[PDB]
DNA sequence: GTTATCCGCTCACAATGCCACACGCGCTGCTCGG
DNA sequence: CCGAGCAGCATACATTACTTGTGAGCGGATAAC
């Protein structure tokens, strides 16, 4: 059912949707949206488990 | 031949200079010497020479802004406001910057210019107000600048000398508030 | 299970690489702009804002 | 297709009274200053 | 050369943070002619 609802079909058009979501209006690169997930998560400074 | 439009940016309440000097060095860092290649700050210079504030005073054409020579890409975008302390852009919708017009450019181009050539003493006074006297001669006295100059700035002013009113020609640094 | 308590010296150690991380960034942005091989460790860094 | 219909989406907008006490209340690098 | 005022600065960023309970306007799906 979810990839039913799921609007996108690739990587970077995810990548371009969980950035547009983040912090809408904003110009999606490639290495815009990939930046924002890759420090969204496995970033050591930016975020860590405890 | 896409020219490199001009833009502005926001900068903070008084960093612009800082922020001109670290988006320079974000050029050498990203070797952008191209997409940006001019970046601006206007300023102004008020000269009195007397008067508590002395000898100069640099004023600047508008605040907060930051003027550059940038092309239109979202990499150059990015390298833009990927410098220290900027707001966004400003002008059109956010993400989509509009260029400040080439009649504006020449227009404050010209303003640069004459700025530029002619250091020049303003906060001026106006024909007709009541002014103080702060020299010697004449300390304590107080007149009503009958007719104002700027070259000879000498402030032909009018004030009771053996009765009647008379005018002289106290130079700036003989005058006091307004 | 799944409330833990939070001592003096954790929440203050948190307070203290909050702190810790603006002055990482200020003493970047420092190094970046400034000389490289001229200063000496002592003035990049602020004790103001720790 | 369109025109009206409806259902989930997001935001505004309320949270008892007093009393007492305590603590604090910008700043900061640019600007006026010698 | 540093001490004493100032002007407009979410400190530049990622700050940030579970349910609170209820009404109300609103935008995308929906039945009908």
């Amino acid at each position: 059912e979810t990839l039913r609802v799921d609007p996108t079909n690739d990587r970077l058009s995810a990548l371009v949707e969980i950035y547009r979501m983040m912090r809408p209006g904003e110009p999606p690169t490639r290495e815009a949206a990939e930046s924002l997930f890759e420090n969204l998560f496995f970033s050591e400074d930016r975020y860590d488990l405890s | 031949a896409p020219k490199k439009r001009w833009y502005v940016v926001q900068a903070f309440s008084g960093f612009e200079g800082r922020v001109a000097t670290s988006l320079r060095e974000h050029i050498k860092l990203h070797n952008m010497e191209d997409l940006f290649g001019e970046v601006m700050v206007p300023t102004e210079e008020v000269v009195e020479i007397r008067g508590g504030q002395r000898r100069k005073s640099e004023r600047k054409f508008f605040p907060g802004y930051v003027l550059v020579q940038m092309v239109m890409n979202d990499a150059s975008w990015h390298l833009v406001r990927s410098v220290p302390r900027v707001m966004g852009f400003i002008g059109g919708t956010s993400d989509r910057p509009a260029p400040i017009s080439d009649k504006e450019v020449d227009a404050i181009m010209n303003r640069l210019q004459q700025v530029g050539d002619k250091p020049r003493p303003k906060t001026l006074f106006e024909p007709g107000e009541m002014v103080r006297v702060n020299d010697g001669p004449f300390a304590d006295f107080n007149g009503v600048v009958e007719e104002v100059d700027y070259e000879k700035s000498r402030l032909k002013v009018s004030v009771s000398i053996f009765g009647r009113a008379t005018p002289v020609e106290l130079d700036f640094s003989q005058v006091e508030k307004a | 299970g799944n409330r833990r308590i939070r001592s003096v010296g954790e929440m203050a150690e948190n307070q203290f690489r909050v702190g810790l991380v603006r002055v990482e960034r200020a003493v970047k942005e420092r190094l970046s702009l400034g000389d490289l091989d001229t200063l000496m460790p002592q003035d990049m860094i602020n004790a103001k804002p720790i």
